[PDB]
């Protein structure tokens, strides 16, 4: 019996991670005939693995280790084991009512209660069978109030989690914790290393209840139990100020706990920006508190200060993994710390989600963030990419805000800033498969989009920061671009340098650059035709063209005439390469008319005005006036009117939109 | 290789199995099987030539080294200094330390010497076990059903993988054969492998290591393997035994994953002796291994030292694989007469449980996913047995054998 129990555990092991090498064992085993020479006349000290065996393969084999218990064949049988669980709680119950278990007792009652929430995680229809052959919701409440092991209290109450995934069960799951008082113990910040496990089970059980019951946010009827949730909001809270405090076996239970609490803030915040209507913030709404306690300038303070303190440390993280990654095979254990930082800067973006809004800044018009902002700017080369994409899209509102984040990399060190923007910016062509396969997996496609997103939403935010110039403003567009820090943008750039404008013009003249990402292209095109008009920075820009770029108005020309000749594309990349080619007619304009050089001279005479004469010389379809004119087909589409304007003719200007 | 490992050959032999003709993959695998044949290149660089003393002199009287594509790379003093201390530190050939020193200045900001010196390090014990992830990346190619897929629609490029692993398996000089090259590479990496003299190498010594054996296991869920190169499997095994025994704490949890991933090895030869099959390299068509000398292998197994879990497990495994052979050639025997019921008792005593033999095949399947479907070969041929012999004699006064089974 130690050879079986050690080989049970092991592929216990195994199978709880939902993995599907189970149905091949299954039907292996049923092959063997091992479940039922096994189970037919199991022995006793073999009872708390193979039970935990069972809870693993419940995941995947859902169906089979329910009907092997139902088909009434082996030593135990689903009606038999709730004829032990309601025998075991009403002695339990009989004691505690005489005042007004064994270790192998407790870890088998724990497994089979890990089993049976099992085939409920992965089946509500097993679940819909378990209450026809007894109150089991009813006795795991039992198990999880009375004096009993925490570990049989956990076990006990993560069948409360499962049945909690179903809003049919969750208003009398609720009921029955405010009954029972039972978080009044379960959240207790006072609760030692041994209640650690149904804490963390508790808080479990919270997060998958608020995920299921709107309810519990509402006030016109459910006063009586959103004042409830409250209370128990307000105990998080002080369990996440005391995260710095609190004991722990591992640094991933402390991750573990942290994630569950920063995800019960999370959706608390998202149930509050969700209940604000026509400016009424109701001030009884139970995660107002939360929202006091976040947007605020011992335990009431450190709540928004040990957040700060977990972005800080995720780039200690960042820092301490892309050295340590030149070691690690112990990837598993980053994964809470990372979620825990995802979530974060989830928050904090939802956060600014309610000043991104016209009710907001029209509310206004009726009434140190540098240390914020750089330690999120030390993460736009994180190394998962959504992270870093959080990274700069915080960075993309908190410039809206203030026009400043220019000065505030300025006050830091602009250098580690600027080459972390420019490490998102350089162009890895190995990075690379096509879309044109019609089987989008959301999973890989989110990786693939939290990609490329990254180059789009840096060149947007130099977009926006050349969009808003008042005449004569350095901003955050200059600062990327690498503008003089002297702030005067009268003043040359700095040749052989690495700044987004380098790499902006380096990207543009790379052909697989712009067949890969044409609206990319249209975009840095317009970065390059605004820094070209500006009455500033126009002499500046022209002769940092012509002393590191001279061939760029052939070479640009050249490319996107090819990449548009390209028949079999679509519309839309159609569309981005020919408003790319007007940004380098207009671009080339201005040359022409304030610096015309001998290497214009050449590009007019010998390409776009080529004279017969010079097709004889040796001794060194083309790009002429007539070539690109045709390059622009001014066959231009004859516009249907949309048939939507038939059925809601009283709807056109709310169903259109200006663009300017 | 010297100048083979700044070409990155890892992602030129992803495009030659995507992208490219079979006609071309062929012909890049015929070239690379000069560096897959030869131990000393696999993973080591061109060591210091005899006249070293001739080409530091050539090197500063010229100021200037080869590039690739015939470039002359001219260099200042100090470049030709730190070049030949990297050429010392390691003693490899000047030539290559000046092209690892270069592409070291042109992949960094960084100019203080030691700088330079730690990314060529860095650059060094990465970078010399190319040839090992190529062979890797090959064996993932011919495991993985879903590439498979993929590679369906061109499926002579499989077979030409399959046919060039093939030729280093079949390979008759025992001491260029690839599987016996792994082997030796993987005695010499694991007996020297210390973190008290250099961390840093020993990390990518684990590394390789690790890669050598999963090299092997995939080699050995794919082709058929001769008889001794078991007993070598065997005898590295206990070598990684005897390592584990002597090195700190720190190592153990790399010596055990090296340790258990060869004890599969060995299992994934087994299992080819009658259930699952491989590609006979030699036949080209799909065999079961071989086993013919039983009493040599076992004697192998009885020079594991007693005090290893190791030991007892892979002789209870050998026992099970030995009345796995021994209930096949019973039934073409069947017209024979009642005279069976005393033999009955020889087999019922080959098997004594020794308690601890398993813990050890618990604890090691703390493993990567890769071994799963081996894992499931494994744990349907051992559910047999415990379903057959252990479940089935387990009495209700339970005895010193059933507390054990």
């Amino acid at each position: 019996m130690e050879f079986i129990n050690s080989f049970n555990l092991v592929m216990s092991n195994i199978f709880d991670n939902h993995n599907n090498s189970s149905i091949e064992f299954w039907r292996i085993c049923e092959q063997i005939n091992y479940f039922q020479n096994l189970w037919f006349r199991i022995h006793d000290d073999l009872i708390i693995s193979s039970f935990k065996l069972m809870g693993s393969l419940a995941r995947c084999n859902t169906n089979e280790v329910f009907n092997f218990f139902a088909q009434g064949s082996a030593q135990f049988t689903w009606a038999k084991l709730f004829q032990n669980f309601s025998s075991y709680a009403h002695a339990l119950n009989s004691i505690e009512f005489s005042q007004s278990l064994s270790e192998k007792d407790s870890d088998a009652l724990s497994s089979i209660f890990q089993l049976i929430s099992r085939l409920v995680e992965s089946s509500m229809a097993v679940g819909n069978v378990f209450l026809k052959i007894g109150p089991l919701i009813s006795l795991a409440f039992q198990f999880a109030v009375s004096q009993v092991d925490s570990k049989l209290k956990s076990s006990a109450l993560s069948v409360i989690t499962s049945y909690s995934q179903y809003p049919i069960y969750v208003a009398d799951i609720w009921r029955l914790i405010n009954e029972t008082n039972l978080f009044n113990s379960g959240l207790s910040a006072i609760g030692g290393l041994n209640e650690l496990s149904f804490t963390q089970q508790s808080l479990e059980l919270l997060l998958q209840l608020i995920q299921q019951s709107s309810f519990l946010f509402d006030k016109s009827n459910h006063y009586q139990e959103s004042l409830k949730l409250k209370s128990y909001l307000d105990s998080c809270m002080d369990l996440f100020n005391l995260l710095n405090i609190k004991s722990f076996n591992t640094l991933d239970e402390k991750w573990k706990f942290a994630l569950t609490l920063m995800k019960i803030f999370e959706f608390s915040i998202i149930q509050f920006n969700q209940s604000i209507q026509n400016f009424q913030i109701d001030k009884q709404h139970p995660c107002y508190q939360l929202y006091i306690e976040l947007n605020r300038s011992q335990s009431k303070k450190t709540t928004l200060e040990n957040i700060i303190k977990i972005i800080d440390y995720s780039n200690d993280q960042s820092i301490l993994i892309q050295q340590q990654i030149q070691q690690q095979q112990q990837q598993q254990q980053q994964g809470y710390n990372q979620d825990s930082s995802r979530v974060i800067l989830n928050l904090v973006f939802q956060q600014l989600q309610q000043q991104d809004n016209d009710d907001f800044n029209l509310l206004v018009l009726k009434c140190d963030y540098s240390r914020p902002i750089v330690s999120i700017a030390k993460l736009i080369d994180h190394e998962l990419p959504a992270i870093s994409l959080r990274a700069i899209r915080l960075i993309y509102s908190f410039e809206c805000y203030t026009h400043q984040i220019s000065t505030v990399f300025l006050d830091s060190d602009p250098n580690l800033i600027l080459s972390k923007f420019i490490k998102m910016m350089e162009f890895n062509e190995s990075n690379f498969e096509d879309f044109s396969g019609t089987n989008y997996d959301q999973t890989i496609s989110f990786i693939r989009y939290a990609s490329n997103s990254v180059q789009w939403t840096i060149a947007q935010l130099i977009m926006l920061c050349l969009s808003n110039i008042s005449s004569g403003r350095y901003t955050l567009a200059h600062f990327l671009l690498g503008c003089s820090s002297n702030l005067d943008l009268s003043k040359d750039f700095i040749p052989n340098s690495k700044s987004c404008l380098t790499l902006i013009i380096k990207n543009v003249m790379n052909s697989q650059f712009v067949e890969r990402y044409p609206h990319l292209v249209d975009c840095y095109h317009e970065i390059i035709w605004k820094m070209s008009s500006d009455p500033i920075t126009w002499k500046p820009m022209i002769k940092y063209i012509q002393e590191e770029f001279p061939n760029y108005y052939h070479d640009s020309l050249l490319i996107l005439r090819n990449a548009i000749t390209i028949n079999g594309s679509s519309e839309r990349r159609t569309e981005a390469l020919i408003s790319s080619m007007s940004w380098v007619f207009k671009t080339c304009s201005i040359s022409i008319q304030n610096s015309y050089s001998i290497e214009m001279k050449q590009f007019l005479t010998r390409l776009i005005f080529p004279s017969l004469m010079n097709l004889n010389q040796p001794s060194m379809s083309p790009i002429n006036i007539l070539s690109l004119y045709n390059t622009i087909e001014f066959q231009l589409p004859e516009i249907n009117r949309p048939r939507i304007f038939s059925m809601y003719p009283n709807l056109i200007e709310y169903f259109t939109t200006n663009i300017n | 290789m010297d100048e083979e490992i700044f070409d990155n050959p890892i992602q030129k032999l992803n495009y030659n199995i995507r992208t490219e003709e079979s006609g071309s993959l062929l012909k890049y695998l015929q070239s690379q099987k000069s560096n897959f044949t030869d131990s000393k290149k696999f993973i080591s660089f061109k060591q210091k030539g005899n006249d070293s003393v001739g080409i530091r002199k050539e090197i500063t009287q010229k100021k200037s080294f080869p590039l690739d594509n015939g470039f002359i790379g001219t260099v200042a003093d100090p470049f030709i200094a730190i070049a030949f201390q990297i050429s010392d530190r390691f003693n490899i050939d000047e030539y290559l330390a000046c092209r690892i020193l270069y592409s070291v200045v042109d992949h960094s900001t960084t100019r203080d010497e030691k700088e330079l010196i730690e990314l060529s390090e860095k650059f060094i014990y990465q970078n010399r076990s190319c040839y090992l992830q190529f062979l890797r990346e090959i064996l993932h190619t011919l495991q993985s059903r879903d590439s498979v897929n993929d590679i369906n629609h061109s499926k002579m490029k499989h077979d030409i993988l399959q046919s060039f692993i093939g030729e280093l398996i079949s390979e008759q000089t025992n001491d260029k054969n690839i599987v016996t090259i792994l082997i030796k590479t993987l005695e010499e990496k694991v007996k020297d492998m210390n973190g008290t003299v250099n961390p840093l190498e020993c990390c990518f010594r684990v590394k390789e290591c690790i890669q050598i054996v999963e090299c092997l296991f995939l080699i050995s869920i794919q082709f058929t393997i001769k008889e001794d190169i078991i007993k070598l499997y065997i005898r590295v095994l206990n070598q990684v035994i005897e390592k584990e025994k002597r090195e700190d704490s720190i190592l153990k949890k790399s010596l055990f994953e090296i340790m258990f991933t060869l004890y599969f090895t060995i299992f994934a030869v087994f299992d080819n002796v009658k259930n699952s099959q491989v590609f006979n390299a030699i036949e080209k068509r799909y065999t079961f291994n071989e086993i013919s000398s039983t009493d040599s292998i076992e004697n192998e197994i009885k020079q594991i030292d007693n005090q290893h879990p190791i030991k007892s497990s892979l002789y209870a495994i050998f026992n099970i694989i030995l009345i796995a052979k021994e209930n096949n050639n019973s039934n073409s025997n069947s017209n024979s007469n009642s005279n069976s019921n005393s033999n009955s008792n020889n087999n019922n005593n080959r098997i004594t449980p020794e308690n601890d033999s398993y813990k050890f095949l618990l604890q090691a399947v703390q493993t990567q996913e890769y071994q799963l479907s081996p894992l499931n070969i494994l744990f349907g041929s051992f559910i047999n047995i415990l379903s057959c012999r252990f479940l089935s004699n387990l009495s209700s006064h339970p005895t010193k054998k059933d507390i054990l089974y």
